[PDB]
């Protein structure tokens, strides 16, 4: 297939919660899809395995991918530098959309979010690059560990991750 | 919310016409800008005709302070939580890339980011620069 599929095995304070898989839209945002795919496999020698969902806002999104500082201030792409907003073709149309977190235009690194609602106001501000395939119910469960300001009530970890096929 | 008054502005013009860029402009500027938004501050500054070189010294200080602000206040990773506002950047505090309810929010939040008071401090430093040059 053109579009890779990636999996996260989510844990909550060390205990297994369940698997979420994603379709990555390489056919629309190949650079941003490849970044997330490679970080998911560990093939560059660093990546998502062991990292946490540091910011979870119920009724909005779950954010993760900061595998360098674990608190939202870090993360790095496979490109050796932050990279540009590839396009804003795809929209934030509902639960399960997978999109790039950023700190301004053209500052993509490794942080991402998983929408748990329609967040249309994000269109043109965050690059949409995939969607949850299996395990939406796990994302919904993860949401219960969040708060209004995003602080989580337990450690929500990517205990394992990789590419399916 | 009410934007700065014509009468307040008349008094500030009167101050600036007579008193040079003497030290006395600084305390007047502070009294007349009590509770100003950044828009109000720009409106008071805009009233100043001429004094172009001085106005440029002030702008340079504003520009310098805005960039320092930015350095000491890096932007959090978004996406912004719903029901919230972007933290302000230097440009937003100086009113150049922000709008008025954009400015008023900050000034009301819990706790507040008093964008008017911060921009006022910058202006004050620029007025001190002006006063040391000319007087």
């Amino acid at each position: 297939m053109v579009n890779p599929t990636v999996f996260f095995d989510i844990a909550v304070d060390g205990e297994p919660l369940g698997r979420v898989s994603f379709e990555l839209f390489a056919d629309k945002v190949p650079k941003t899809a490849e970044n997330f795919r490679a970080l998911s496999t560990g093939e560059k020698g660093f990546g998502y395995k062991g990292s946490c969902f540091h910011r979870i806002i119920p009724g909005f999104m779950c954010q993760g991918g900061d595998f360098t500082r674990h608190n939202g201030t870090g993360g790095k792409s496979i490109y050796g530098e932050k990279f540009e907003d590839e396009n804003f073709i795809l929209k934030h149309t509902g639960p399960g959309i997978l999109s790039m977190a950023n700190a301004g235009p053209n500052t993509n690194g490794s942080q991402f979010f998983i929408c748990t609602a329609k967040t249309e106001w994000l269109d043109g501000k965050h690059v949409v690059f995939g969607k949850v395939k299996e395990g939406m119910n796990i994302v919904e469960a993860m949401e219960r560990f969040g708060s209004r300001n995003g602080k989580t009530s337990k450690k929500i970890t990517i205990a394992d991750c990789g590419q399916l096929e | 919310h009410q934007a700065i008054s014509p009468r307040t502005l008349n008094a500030w013009v009167k101050v600036v016409e007579e008193k040079a860029f003497s030290p006395e402009v600084i305390p007047m500027f502070s009294a007349l800008s009590e509770g100003a938004t950044p828009q109000d501050l720009n409106t008071m500054l805009n009233t100043v005709g001429g004094h172009q070189a001085a106005m440029q010294m002030l702008k340079e200080t504003i520009n310098e302070e805005a960039a320092e602000w930015d350095r000491l206040h890096p932007v959090a990773m978004g996406p912004i939580a719903p029901g919230q506002m972007r933290e302000p950047r230097g440009s937003d505090i100086a009113g150049t890339t922000s709008t008025l309810q954009e400015q008023i929010g900050w000034m009301t939040h819990n706790p507040p980011i008093p964008v008017g008071e911060i921009y006022k401090r910058w202006i004050i430093l620029g007025l001190n620069k002006i006063v040391r040059m000319y007087s």
